[PDB]
């Protein structure tokens, strides 16, 4: 599962 | 209010003509709150999601808000459901939830609808 934090940090690339 | 979408991938930086990650055109989608922009591709988005996300007032990471009791806090509970993306607080949920589960988790919302 994703939370905020989690799909922050897998989510690098986002300016 | 003074909301207008972003043009441009916040990831790829192309437009909806051209992602420069995939090099084929791909619509964005674009936060409700803060009008920035994705390719649903350069958000890791699967297909259904993507057309989930565009049926409501999407939020992305920074904006999202819990569905609940519409705080942003607690970033380390707040989860996003595998269907559609919308946020929940682990404490907001009955029964509350003591860790993100593994695998897919998928919200009361997508439940009543797809099952
Ligand atoms: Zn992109
Ligand atoms: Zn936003
Ligand atoms: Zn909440
Ligand atoms: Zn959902």
């Amino acid at each position: 599962a994703r939370t905020k934090q989690t799909a922050r940090k897998s989510t690098g690339g986002k300016a | 209010g003074t909301v207008i979408p972003n043009n441009y991938c916040d990831f790829c930086l192309g437009g909806s003509n051209m992602n420069k990650k995939s090099g084929r055109p791909e619509e964005l989608v674009s936060c409700a709150d803060c009008g920035r922009s994705g390719h649903p591709t350069c958000l890791q988005f699967t297909l259904n999601m993507t057309e989930a996300v565009k049926t409501y007032k999407w939020q992305c990471i920074e904006c999202k808000s819990c569905i609940l009791c519409g705080t942003s806090e607690n970033d380390d509970q707040l989860l996003f459901c595998d269907d559609c993306d919308r946020g929940y607080h682990m404490y907001c949920l009955n029964p509350p939830v003591a860790e993100p589960p593994e695998g897919s988790w998928s919200c009361h919302l997508c439940w009543e609808l797809l099952k």
